[PDB]
């Protein structure tokens, strides 16, 4: 119920409404509620809604947002989320003096990894992994939010939604309009979220599609038929794109050390078949010696 | 992809029990049958081809229907809108493009207003707990394509024919899971085709044989045989098509050799 619920202040916003932090008067419960405007005419129950919240309750796990009710009062849903602190991008702009910790980055990556192989084990595709929706507390756990963008997949694949997922972190496969896209779309993004945390600017910050992929292709090398067996031949790759060599790996994040090296280029693999599962990377030696440290700040 | 296959399935079978309807709830129905209930699914056939919709769509919305049945007594001139929100609820999940609500109001030929349709909508929601991400016959059938050699596309369609006869008669086919109707209907699909069987790998993959398939596939078999005859004919009309490889003009097996 509503009643049971303070507000406290506005936290963010989405398409259909804001998010308000509130506090459960009853349990002391810190909690944000995500509002969704319904409207009796127009279309009804908005399907990102209706998607959002049918994963959700699905996807219990430690590295994921936990939704805790949905709430409608009198032609509005309430979405009723677990409270963290803030986002991953307010974290990285904090973190502008010196960058974030080593260890820590290492805990985040290794804790969006165990969320990202948690959704696609039960079929869900994110299609929507930046900064922005990646929430942390400061008890050192980060977690995947804002499932409005996501969908349950099949196997094997159809075809869904084209140009999905804020430009900067979108894949190549999705760029290059191919008929199927998986689980890798995903990797993707956090390959780009990886980069990121160590240099604290975006990897491939395009305007356009087109410029997007060119920005990829002049880190990675515009890919040809041995990289990638397919590309020419995909919907929106064009000949006339120009033929960037690879550059030497070290160069593109250089504070990153062989494994973290290693790892990214698995993440930012051209070929999608290739490109590491997040399941693969959970072993992978540059998690080694993690730990979950509190964040620094 | 494969690092995530066997995962998959493992949580659908686990969603489907969880999924599943009540086998009895027609019995507990006063103002509605199985006839009643063929007649709304032959319907909703028709309407995802006027509006080209996935064969995913139209499984999903079958599956929110018996759901929404097995709790909840519902008027014979109600069940056409209780199909209807179903359907409108499926394509929002599955559609990339959902047709909108006005084109929903439109194909029940105004018996219901949109006003109607968007309260049906909220309540099947509640009634559902919002829990739609329902594994079909569907989902498992495109799993169990995989295990083709090589793949076949008439089996494929085939396949997709004989699941989607199983949801227009509750009985005997609300007793069978989704992952047995899909075991039965590759089967029988195969063997039509290319006189093949439940390959092992299959039984390796779902730990289900021939012999746990028997009852599902006996029934299938019927149906097969009697679609012709069926009162309800829309599948069998849009099977016909080129894009399912015309695979309802195929001629069924007169036995099954079991
Ligand atoms: Br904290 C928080 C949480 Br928890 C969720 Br869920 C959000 N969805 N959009 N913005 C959100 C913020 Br800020």
């Amino acid at each position: 119920s509503m009643e049971n619920f303070q507000k406290v202040e506005k936290i963010g916003e989405g398409t259909y409404g804001v998010v308000y932090k509130a506090r459960n008067k009853l349990t002391g419960e810190v909690v944000a509620l995500k509002k969704i405007r319904l409207d009796t005419e127009t279309e009804g129950v908005p399907s990102t809604a209706i998607r959002e919240i049918s994963l959700l309750k699905e996807l219990n796990h430690p590295n994921i947002v936990k939704l805790l009710d949905v709430i409608h009062t009198e032609n509005k849903l309430y979405l009723v989320f677990e409270f963290l602190h803030q986002d991953l991008k307010k974290f990285m702009d904090a973190s502008a003096l010196t960058g974030i910790p080593l260890p820590l980055i290492k805990s985040y990556l290794f804790q969006l990894l165990q969320g990202l192989a948690f959704c696609h084990s039960h079929r869900v595709l994110h299609r929507d992994l930046k900064p922005q929706n990646l929430l942390i507390n400061t008890e050192g756990a980060i977690k995947l939010a804002d499932f409005g963008l996501a969908r349950a997949f099949g196997v094997p694949v159809r075809t869904y939604t084209h140009e999905v997922v804020t430009l900067w972190y979108r894949a190549p496969e999705i760029l290059l309009g191919c008929k199927y896209y998986s689980t890798a779309v995903d990797i993707w993004s956090l390959g780009c979220i990886f980069a990121e945390m160590v240099t604290r600017r975006a990897l491939f910050p395009g305007d356009s599609e087109i410029d997007q992929l060119f920005r990829i292709f002049r880190t990675l090398g515009t890919p040809d038929e041995v990289v990638w067996p397919g590309v020419t031949s995909m919907p929106d790759y064009k000949p006339s794109f120009p033929k960037w060599a690879r550059q030497d790996f070290s160069k593109v994040v250089p504070p990153l050390d062989e494994d973290g090296r290693s790892l990214l280029s698995q993440m930012l693999h051209y070929d999608p078949n290739k490109r590491i599962s997040a399941k693969a990377a959970l072993a992978h030696p540059f998690f080694q010696d993690v730990t979950k440290p509190v964040p620094h700040l | 992809v494969p690092d995530y296959h066997e995962d998959i399935h493992t949580y659908l079978r686990e969603m489907e029990v969880k999924c599943k309807p009540k086998v009895g709830y027609m019995k507990k129905q006063p103002d509605i049958t199985n006839s009643m209930r063929a007649i709304l699914v032959d319907w909703l056939v028709e309407v995802g081809e006027e509006y080209k919709l996935q064969n995913e769509t139209l499984h999903l919305a079958v599956n929110y229907i018996d759901r929404f049945l097995s709790s909840m007594s519902v008027l014979r001139g109600k069940l056409q809108l209780v199909g209807t929100a179903a359907m409108l609820l499926a394509s929002k999940f599955e559609e990339i493009y959902p047709p909108e609500v006005a084109e929903f109001v439109y194909i029940t030929d105004d018996t219901y207003t949109k006003k109607q349709v968007l309260r049906m909508e909220h309540l099947v929601l509640k009634v559902l707990t919002f829990d739609l991400a329902a594994p079909t016959v569907n989902q498992f059938l495109t799993q169990y394509f995989l295990h083709q050699q090589p793949a076949n596309c008439k089996v494929e369609s085939l396949a997709m024919f004989l699941g989607e006869l199983s949801l227009i008669d509750a009985d005997p086919y609300l007793k069978y899971l989704p992952s047995v109707i899909a075991g039965a209907a590759f089967h029988l699909a195969l063997y039509t085709v290319t006189g093949q069987s439940w390959p092992e790998s299959l039984i390796r993959k779902t730990g289900y044989t021939l012999e746990s398939l028997k009852p599902c596939l006996m029934d299938l078999h019927q149906t097969y045989l009697k679609a012709p005859q069926h009162a309800q004919q829309s599948i069998r009309e849009k099977y016909k098509n080129s894009k399912y490889h015309g695979v309802s003009l195929l001629n069924p097996p007169e036995t099954l050799n079991l």
